[PDB]
């Protein structure tokens, strides 16, 4: 399981909470777009204040819409940012790791035979707490199942037996396990 | 000859109700068409109600910690900003 | 199974209901499948008193019928054994993912047989599990004990191992420490008795691509049967009174039926008193008759005079569920109207279902909603001198043999309905 | 002997834990007065078999939230095991084939 | 003299304490094969009906 | 006891084990002392003598029906089996007022 | 409260059983029904009826559909009770059904016995015995009417009744070959019975009468029927007497999707003898006394459920040289499969291997396509036939892998297969859809 | 809890000198040495390492 | 000396009056074990068949 820090894209109101970031570095694409939004908003508002014509802010908002619309529509779906094994060469920049979200046919993403169905290479089912998939898992388990209304900490319909298996891919990813037990130690004394 | 199952009707309905499924979903279709027709170009006087719903709720949307732009404006609020037409008409009458 | 269901036009507009002439059978077109039987590996030494288990290998897509086979030697002459293989297979447990789905006992197999199979089918079963041709000491035979789990009974409830990629499926088998006429004869050990040879055979269903794919990927639910078992000591007075006894029942699900018997733990399958009448003792009818030792080859009888139940009623939440019935109702009438076979004396049934022998729910009693379920028994007075046919075969309905008091154990069974749920390569129960 | 170290079998799906048992021999575990070479049952010819050996593992079953965390989270346990060695302390038993100073 | 093995089933989450339950026979019933002098063994209570 | 087995809501809580198990083994693992007297015990918790910290519990309040099956030896006198079951509660004290909470 | 306590104490576990009820058990539903009448009449037999003779008939077009056929025989008994064994069944040795000159079905007396041994049970198996044998200890000179219902696809399935009216240009015929010998009637073992009477035979056909519109539809519309067929082969058995358990590999020369295989081993001398004879009660003539032999059966009781008199040790089926299932002991095919798949009890010496889930059903439920298999083989291992049949100690005190020395007389292996084919009837003519 | 240890992985040669009494018979001295290892569990797999 | 409990089931909608019905034995059929000194008790009619 691989974890990354939190970010978000320019929707909602995040463009004010971590304010005063203008230009991109070592940031996710959503964060880079947010930084460009901050640049354009501050630049256009300052220009409007310097020359009080009340239209430079309008042009700033318009170009904000242009940039956001371009980012929203022009995204390329050809991403295979899946981390396993010894090498992750596709990208070194900040990005959201691929997760195999829980599904109706496979509530726990245990990769019983779903791997052989369509994916072939199936991204790992990431942590129980990563992206609120606990609620989705509980909802999917409680699909078509009736409870006796004597357990509000439901264990009566046998939640405990069901769980996510330690590995959720076609292969156990033995290289990562070995690197866990046996660090590379970089350049050692014998070298 | 084959069993096809509909999971939900925008709200999960367990396979117990028999005619409630038809009544609920007919009400759903009626509501959808009512919203569509009262939400299209053809409006009589409902602009006032839409504006009065827009302003306080648009402001309150930012009183939550966040509010997605797809919901701050598109939740029956876009024409709710139609009151700006009224105010610009008023000031143009003035100015 | 609980989702709302509707048909598209392709199953309504482009079709319809053809009229069928009684005499023109139109057979259903069906999926492509094949059946195989292979042996499972037993983990644990085989012997009397040992507990062994199998993990069932993923050698097919679905599983149905399972047969345990044993090779036993006989420690005495004809008339000495009684279902050795059934007695031997003392406790069978069905486990999915470490979780118990069902649990059968040798006494259950005998009780089940007594209630649900008949005629030639019970005869065939008898010779699958016992010696029936008056063979001799030293003889060695293979016996088969079929399992009677919900999935053994029908293709429709086959366990989809293909859908259980990450769960172990096991069957645990406790072997009896003593088996009559094989390892022990009454209370004595049989010197030189051989240990049994055991193997477990599991059938497999091989599905073709279209439904194999569906079983492999789709979530499933099955209605399943489960056996619940409890028990108690009995009140069996020899004189001056007819004991009453309130046995609280301990069951928790929609129950198809309740069944019970009055057993002497000394002798497997002895649900009646012994008497010096033909078939009711070792040596009955002559001077050598022993009224404390059964005819082991004939321990069951259809003579209810030797049974101890006078009457009974079942209460639910303290409320009588039916007016008080006599023991003969439970032994003869209930199974007549519900099953259609014949049940021997000492074995009793009360059903909730219209058809206890079928699989389709046909009425249940949900004990998850019953706080005080009680089986109230009235016993026959056990005052007849069992060595004298003049009284054993000629007395009133409320009195039985003095030897009847040896039936000190009450075995109470319930067969219920649950739902088995398979998701994400794992299974478990819908309800505890 | 420590709940904190109970083998997390749940997280070991490809490495089953197994026990290999070296059971001593038949002509051992008895200390009698006479130089027995074999013992046999009076009844039959049973060579002192073990009547019934069973192994009982006490398992802990965890609630589902814990199960999932144990399955998904990596674990580092500090555990104690042992090494041992044999030796040859002849110790000059009269015979001049050693001394009392034995290094191992 | 045997070397049996046990696989601990994954039928629980944690492998806690392990006990080996061993049922051993009474040893007095077994004979001392060389027959050192006084003889091997004879049950008195169960058999030998010459005794009352 | 030759064997003891606990039944919870109709099902076995454990495979039945010999009386010796409950007499000697259980307290070795779960208690300070082994009585070395024919006192049989069973824990629902790991390692204690109260120990000033809960280490597990069985909520019998949700066991609709519980039975304990004793397989008795063949040489016992008629008499009593006294069964004890230490349990948990909360002492509830407020504003000068006491009482024990369930 | 009674039924009200149960009815009211409703929970979640019940929702799956009673929520949104789809059915009512106390008010049933009747399927569309067409009016029918049945008539039973005699057919003319063309040929001389007698022992060893072959005669045939033709079904008269005296109804619209054919339901069942019963052959009536009149037999006298030459011996006393205990001397005959299903003599009407033994007598009707070979029955063949022909449509338009083509063979549709072929049964042998041994098949009829095998079929009863595997598929009939309880009272209908007893009632069958009552109609084909003497079961009330009747004596020499006794004369009785015996009946042999036929077991062809249209006799057993009301839904396959032959649409003779859709076959106006084809004749439907039945050949009835009779045995040269019947035990306790015409012969005692090899010895002819002087004065034995010849049998009298009549063939009864049960006809269906349809109403005007349904009759028209059957006669004018094309129909396709799914039918069952019997296939048969056989050979000499490699039964061992000592020092070995001989094996034998018999090629399964069968050619259609097969519902099941069945087989037995027999002594050609004695109809229905599938087991070894022995000096134990019911296992031979004279069992229990000084006059006992193990060369002559108890003819009234040639059957037994004692598998230790059966020769087969184990068996396996291979397809294209590959194992189909693991080798099983003979008692698997005698006890277990019948239990698992048919129900009731199968006599010792008779074995079943089903491919179908329900071999006793009419509805196909899995078949083996021998039509697409080049090398199908049944591999048999025999028990060593080392037991002295005249010694109850040896006969009754033995193990699994051995049997009576009299088992070496079971020299014939009879293998049956029940398959499907399709009977196509159009424009007044018909035959079967698939060749081979 | 670990309370100290000797790191024998750095002891190329360790000799234990046992000065024996004079009344011994010829036998064996078994030496046992419990030690510390790290059990590293990840990705459904086990094994003992450091 | 016992402390039995009862759970009141939902056998109707309202749980109204509750009564405890107790069947107690007669005590003149029981002995006073300290032995008061005058022979405790003996049934005259049921036993002591010396009496007519």
């Amino acid at each position: 399981l691989y974890q990354d820090p939190v970010w978000f894209q320019d929707l909602s109101v995040i463009f004010k909470r971590p304010s005063e970031i203008i230009p991109t570095r070592d940031q996710s694409d959503s964060e880079r777009i947010n930084a460009m939004v901050r640049l354009v908003l501050y630049c256009s508002f300052a220009v409007a204040l310097i020359r009080q014509n009340y239209l430079y802010a309008i042009l700033g908002l318009a170009i904000i819409a242009i940039i956001s619309l371009a980012y929203a529509l022009g995204a390329k779906k050809t991403k295979s940012n899946e981390a396993y094994g010894n090498i992750r060469p596709y990208s070194v920049k900040r990005s959201k790791k691929s997760c195999s979200k829980s599904s109706a046919n496979n509530p726990f993403s245990n990769a019983t035979v779903g791997a052989l169905l369509d994916n072939e290479a199936r991204p790992p089912a990431c942590s129980y707490d990563d992206n609120d998939m606990a609620s989705t898992m509980r909802k999917n388990f409680n699909k078509g199942l009736f409870r006796n209304l004597d357990d509000v900490y439901e264990v009566e319909n046998s939640q405990r037996q069901f769980y996510t298996m330690p590995v959720t891919t076609a292969a156990p990813d033995l290289t990562a396990f070995g690197q866990f037990l046996y660090g590379s130690k970089g350049k050692t004394c014998k070298e | 000859n084959v069993g096809s199952l509909e999971l939900n009707n925008l709200s999960t309905a367990e396979d117990v109700a028999t005619l409630q499924n038809q009544l609920n979903k007919l009400a759903e279709e009626k509501h959808k068409r009512s919203t569509w027709k009262g939400l299209t170009f053809r409006i009589a006087v409902q602009d006032m109600w839409e504006a009065l719903t827009g302003i306080p709720t648009d402001i309150y949307q930012n009183s939550g910690r966040v509010s997605l732009k797809e919901l701050l404006t598109r939740d029956d609020r876009l024409r709710g900003l139609g009151l700006i037409f009224f105010l610009v008409a008023v000031v143009s009458i003035f100015f | 199974l609980s989702q709302l269901v509707a048909y598209g036009a392709q199953d309504v507009y482009l079709t319809g209901n053809p009229q069928i002439t009684f005499f023109k059978t139109v057979y259903r077109r069906y999926t492509n499948f094949a059946i195989e039987s292979i042996q499972q590996t037993i983990n644990g030494s085989v012997g009397f008193g040992n507990k062994v288990s199998t993990q069932i290998s993923r050698n097919g897509d679905l599983i149905t019928d399972i047969v345990v086979e044993f090779v036993l030697t006989k420690g005495g002459n004809g008339g000495t054994t009684y279902y050795p293989a059934e007695e031997l297979l003392q406790d069978v447990e069905l486990e999915i993912g470490g979780q118990r789905i069902d649990k059968h006992y040798n006494d259950w197999f005998r009780t089940y047989d007594a209630l649900f199979r008949m005629n030639d089918d019970r005869y065939n079963y008898r010779r699958m599990t016992d010696w029936v041709n008056n063979e001799l000491v030293g003889a060695q035979k293979r016996f088969y004990v079929p399992l009677i789990f919900f999935f053994n009974q029908t293709p429709g409830l086959a366990l989809p191992l293909i859908a259980l990629q990450y769960h172990e499926v096991k069957l645990y088998f406790t072997l009896a420490s003593q088996v009559q006429g094989v390892n022990y004869n009454g209370s004595s050990a049989i010197a030189g008795a051989a240990q049994p040879t055991m193997s477990v055979w599991v059938d497999y269903i091989f599905l073709d691509t279209q439904e194999r794919t569906r079983f492999a990927q789709l979530p499933h639910e099955y209605l399943i049967e489960q056996l619940q078992f409890t028990g108690s000591e009995t009140a069996t007075p020899s004189a001056t009174t007819q004991a009453s006894q309130n046995i609280r029942l301990n069951f928790n699900h929609p129950t198809k039926y309740l069944a019970w018997n009055f057993n002497n733990p000394t002798n497997y399958g002895q649900y009646t008193a012994l008497a010096n009448i033909p078939g009711a003792c070792s040596g009955a009818g002559t001077a050598a008759a022993t009224v404390t030792t059964p005819d082991y080859g004939n321990t069951g009888t259809y003579n209810e005079q030797l049974a101890v139940l006078d009457s009974a009623k079942i209460q639910l939440n303290g409320q009588d569920r039916f007016a008080t019935r006599k023991g003969s109702y439970f032994n003869k009438v209930q199974p007549y109207q519900s099953i259609g076979g014949v049940t021997p004396a000492g074995v009793y049934l009360y059903s909730f279902a219209l058809k206890p022998a079928g699989r389709q729910p046909s009425g249940t009693c949900n004990f998850s909603r019953i706080d005080n379920a009680t089986l109230s028994l009235t016993y026959k007075t056990c005052s007849i001198d069992a060595t004298s046919p003049a009284a054993v075969l000629g007395n009133t309905e409320t009195v039985t043999a003095n030897t009847a008091t040896l039936l000190t154990a009450l075995n109470i069974y319930a067969k219920n309905y649950n739902v088995l749920r398979i998701m994400s390569g794992m299974g478990g129960l819908a309800y505890a | 002997r420590n709940p904190g170290l109970y083998m997390p079998l749940v997280a070991l799906s490809y490495h089953q834990m197994k026990l290999n048992f070296n059971i001593n021999n038949y002509l051992n575990c008895v200390k009698c007065n006479y130089p027995v070479t074999a013992l046999t049952s009076k009844n039959g010819a049973n060579p002192l078999s073990i009547t019934n050996m069973k192994l009982y593992t006490d398992f802990v079953f965890l609630d589902a939230p814990e199960r999932i965390r144990m399955s998904e989270i990596q674990h580092e346990y500090l555990v104690t095991q042992l090494q041992w060695q044999g030796s040859e302390p002849v110790t000059a038993p009269g015979d001049p084939n050693g001394s009392t100073n034995r290094k191992i | 003299g045997k070397f049996p093995t046990v696989t601990i089933s994954r039928n629980g989450d944690l492998a806690g304490p392990i006990w080996i339950e061993v049922n051993l026979p009474s040893l007095l019933g077994y004979n001392i094969t060389p027959t050192p002098a006084e003889g091997n063994t004879s049950n008195i209570a169960a058999i030998s009906t010459v005794f009352k | 006891f030759t064997e003891v087995k606990l039944i919870i809501n109709g099902s076995d809580r454990f495979s039945g084990r010999p009386g010796a198990y409950f007499r000697l083994v259980q307290p070795y693992e779960h208690h300070v002392r082994v009585p070395s007297k024919s006192v049989y015990v069973y824990s629902f918790a790991l390692e204690d003598a109260d120990s000033r910290q809960p280490n597990g519990s069985a909520n019998f309040t949700r066991y609709d029906s519980v039975q304990l099956q004793l397989t008795l030896n063949e040489n016992l006198a008629s008499g009593r089996v006294q069964i004890y079951a230490p349990n948990f509660n909360i002492l509830r004290i407020a504003a000068g007022m006491g009482g024990l909470a369930f």
